[PDB]
RNA sequence: UGGGCUACACACGUGCUACAAUGGACAAUACAAAGGGCAGCGAAACCGCGAGGUCAAGCAAAUCCCAUAAAGUUGUUCUCAGUUCGGAUUGUAGUCUGCAACUCGACUACAUGAAGCUGGAAUCGCUAGUAAUCGUAGAUCAGCAUGCUACGGUGAAUACGUUC
RNA sequence: CUGGGGCGGUCGCCUCCUAAAAGGUAACGGAGGCGCUCAAAGGUUCCCUCAGAAUGGUUGGAAAUCAUUCAUAGAGUGUAAAGGCAUAAGGGAGCUUGACUGCGAGACCUACAAGUCGAGCAGGGUCGAAAGACGGACUUAGUGAUCCGGUGGUUCCGCAUG
């Protein structure tokens, strides 16, 4: 919980002199952080998904949530039950240790240009940033991980709008 | 905070000769040889990355 | 953005469900349970006639201390039976709001059940 | 790192990933050793000087990560010699006709 | 000039190398024939792990060079496994030729080491210096053969018989 | 049975509609189901709330999954439909067996046989801190008399007595 401070700096030295709010309580504050990463239709990944469940607990060290289905749609192969997903909220100082963390590794090892996006919002102050994968264990390297893969990070905040999400994501995000 | 079912995390120093970003977190559970007094006391296993050294934007 | 439920609604919702089965006939009254972040509030309440009988806080004169916030509910629930002592001191009804019975709401029962009250 | 016993060292460093003939003469070079030790050849003391000389070698293992990487940067520009990689086609200019199997 | 004749889920011809311990790997040590060399063959020295680079030594050749043939023989080895059997396929050397080797060459250098344990029905070659094997030459050609054409080394087995 | 009869079809229960705002009400009128299932899909105590819609997001089928905001129930409720239900009767979790024994005032239904609902009373439990809740499933179908026979109990009888 060392770059928390990074926070407690830019509510009263950029976004008080920003929008000009009328009390500290109403800056726009980050409240959880899903990575949930996606289907991945188990017909036979129900043991890669004891790979993928693996691998998030590598990421970020809580163990996931493996989301079921919900209906029984065809030309799909799944019913109430079967395992399809994966997922962490990361509401604490984990979220701040996983996002000071990410903003620096993310756009190098991605080898894009700009990187992310000018705008990925929902008008309502919600991100919902797409990962292929080519960013995750720093530290042990391409040594016993199997299946190329995709994350999906999504960042709630209390902002309001699309602006006031931008500003919180103008402290080291590259738009 | 329940125990049994997280894995290992730590104060992982990113050790990194280019100013030394170090808020970093993970599973490096390795040799810890030197630790920073200003950054995470614990191992320093990440030893080299291209994190904060030349940003493709901000370059 | 996301939205931030009150505590209070909710509880009241639950509240709510909880007391459809849950009554005070004069005979065998009810004391309901009010706690908010500071200070437990219970009340003898009589639902047939909507009257009370006693009422005890954590913010009363009597009992004002700082002293754990649970160490204050067993104050409160010392309290309401010894009041429940000048006046019907027989059987009551539990009624916990919509919280848990546990903790502040747990040592205010605790504390009524080994000072008097007999439910 | 992983090697086998009971067989003569000159073909026993074979049996690692990274590793062919070099242990005749380069880890011949910098370790005493000879060429007729078997299992009983009390190598623990010859242990730590092959030690110094496999560190500088990439061959246990991590020459197959940047192998793999390598072949993942030439389908990423999508070359020629890349695209023969992800599409059965022998890759070095081979004649792709009936004997060309072992790519299939 | 830039492609293509070099493409491929495949299908038959023709060959090469093999699937080994009458072998494999390393050291020594022999014995040929034929043919080529009009700036071509280029020695002995060096400098490179090697493919090879630098000049002169000889010469338009029974003499100088390509060129130390190889199998063999002698010794040390592995021990009978898809193991020291072979080496296909992929990244590292950038060697050389040539305006230029990406389509689309030729080797060697450390890596990687896949099919393959002598092959079914069928089918082909061969009657002695012949089958079998071993290496060397030349024509094409700036560079490039597992093909072709010539060359020697080592060399079996088997023919009672004309009925099918 | 039958708009003659035959042929075809039908025959018992459940749900609607016809049914005329109580109930009840026919036709070879219009619609459909049932001859079960569940040891958790029962009990109880706790928590929990859906479909859908946009929106934007490594899978991207339009539509799996994630997040936000709207969402009155449009979801779900073992099984047809009708009534129900967010007290949740829906969805999770923990303990459990009340899917108890003896009864039952009273009431519904009805030609009779049958059929249905029950407070409460003991007995002995389960869950819950407690009040309490429990005599099967949200409710309404999942069956068939008597006689005979089998089987296990049984302080009953058992032929002069045992
Ligand atoms: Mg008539
Ligand atoms: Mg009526
Ligand atoms: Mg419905
Ligand atoms: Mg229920």
């Amino acid at each position: 919980n060392r770059l928390k401070e990074k926070f407690n700096t830019e509510v009263t030295e950029n976004l008080m002199k920003k929008f000009n709010y009328s009390s500290v309580m109403e800056v726009p504050k980050i409240d959880k952080i899903v990575v949930n990463m996606g289907v991945g239709d188990a017909v036979q990944n129900s043991k890669v998904l004891d790979n993928a469940v693996e691998e998030l607990e590598l990421i970020t060290g809580q163990k996931p949530l493996v989301t079921k289905a919900k209906k029984s749609i065809a030309t799909f192969r799944l019913r109430e039950g079967m395992p399809i997903g994966a997922k962490v909220t990361l509401r604490g100082e984990r979220m701040y240790e996983f996002l000071d963390k990410l903003i620096s590794v993310s756009l190098p090892r991605v080898r894009d240009f700009q990187g992310v996006s000018k705008k990925a919002f929902d008008g309502r102050g919600n991100y919902t940033l797409g990962v292929k994968e080519q960013l995750i264990f720093p530290e042990i390297d391409y040594d016993k991980v199997s299946k190329v893969r995709g994350m999906d990070i999504v960042i709630v905040t209390t902002a309001n709008t699309d602006e006031e999400a931008r500003e919180l994501l103008a402290n080291f995000g590259m738009p | 905070m329940k125990q049994g079912i997280h894995p290992e995390y730590h104060q992982v120093i990113f050790l990194d000769t280019t100013t030394n970003f170090k808020f970093l977190s993970g599973s490096t559970k390795t040799s810890s040889e030197m630790m920073e007094w200003e950054d995470g006391k614990e191992y320093p296993v990440i030893r080299l990355d291209i994190s904060s050294d030349s940003h493709p934007f901000y370059t | 953005m996301i939205s931030k439920i009150d505590k209070n609604k909710v509880r009241l919702k639950r509240h709510a469900r909880v007391r459809t089965n849950l009554s005070g006939t004069a005979e065998k009254p009810r004391l309901n349970v009010y706690r908010s972040n500071k200070h437990i509030y219970a009340q003898i309440i009589d639902d047939n006639k909507g009257v009370t009988l006693a009422q005890a806080s954590s913010k009363d004169s009597d009992i004002a201390t700082t002293a754990t916030k649970v160490e204050l509910a067993t104050k409160v629930g010392e309290a309401i039976a010894k009041k429940a002592a000048d006046k019907g001191i027989k059987e009551i009804v539990f009624d916990r709001g919509g919280y848990l019975y546990h903790g502040r709401v747990k040592a205010l029962a605790e504390a009524a059940r080994e000072s008097g009250l007999e439910f | 790192v992983d090697i086998p016993r009971e067989k003569r060292v000159v073909i026993s460093l074979t049996y690692i990933y990274g590793i062919g003939t070099s242990t005749a003469q380069k880890i011949l070079e910098e370790a005493n050793v000879s060429a007729d030790t078997r299992v009983k050849d009390l190598t623990d003391d010859e242990l730590g000087r092959i030690r110094e000389v496999v560190d500088g070698y990439k061959v246990e293992g991590d020459l197959r990560r940047e192998t793999n990487l390598n072949i993942k940067r030439l389908m990423e520009i999508s070359s020629y010699r890349g695209i023969r990689h992800r599409r059965g086609l022998p890759v070095r200019g081979q004649k792709t006709k009936n004997n060309a199997r072992t790519r299939k």
